[PDB]
């Protein structure tokens, strides 16, 4: 009569983690410093649009005003 | 029911589960909470290994044989067959 029966216990390996405590950190600091460096440039940008955007009329109007001279002097002479 | 409620202290099953399983069905039957919408059914062919505090009644009140018919049973029984 030496028939024995057993029970079993179980344990939980440990969950996915104890990496992500110190590459994350840094990987959030240098994802917040790419955010404000994005930030600048967008600011910096928008800022040069504007003054090309300003550059633009003075061109037109340096054009037309030396073609209508040109035009001007030249039916003056002949 | 024979199989799971057994007397509490036999059968040297040395793991321990026997007595566990009956102690947590006597406590859930009648309990210190009440419960008045139940209704259980045993089965045996071996009364006499139930536990005796199973048997009390509070639990399991109502107990009946079921035996041989005479005569007057056995001509129903064919009638009821070839109906």
């Amino acid at each position: 009569d030496m028939r024995n029966e057993l029970e079993e216990m179980q344990r939980r390996a440990d969950q996915l983690a104890d990496e992500s405590l110190e590459s994350t950190r840094r990987m959030l600091q240098l994802v917040e410093e790419s955010k404000d460096a994005g930030i600048r440039t967008l600011v910096m940008l928008d800022e040069q649009g504007e003054q090309l955007e300003r550059i633009e009329e003075g061109m037109d109007q340096i054009n037309k005003d030396m073609k209508e001279a040109e035009k001007n002097l030249t039916d003056l002479g002949k | 029911i024979d199989a799971i409620c057994k007397q509490r202290g036999s059968m040297a099953g040395s793991t321990g589960v026997h007595d566990t399983v009956v102690n947590q069905l006597l406590s859930k039957i009648d309990g210190v909470e009440q419960l008045n919408n139940i209704l259980v059914i045993g089965m045996t062919n071996r009364p006499d290994l139930i536990d005796e505090a199973l048997l009390r009644p509070g639990r399991l009140e109502v107990k009946m044989e079921i035996g041989l018919p005479d005569e007057k049973g056995r001509l129903q029984i064919l009638h009821i067959h070839t109906a």
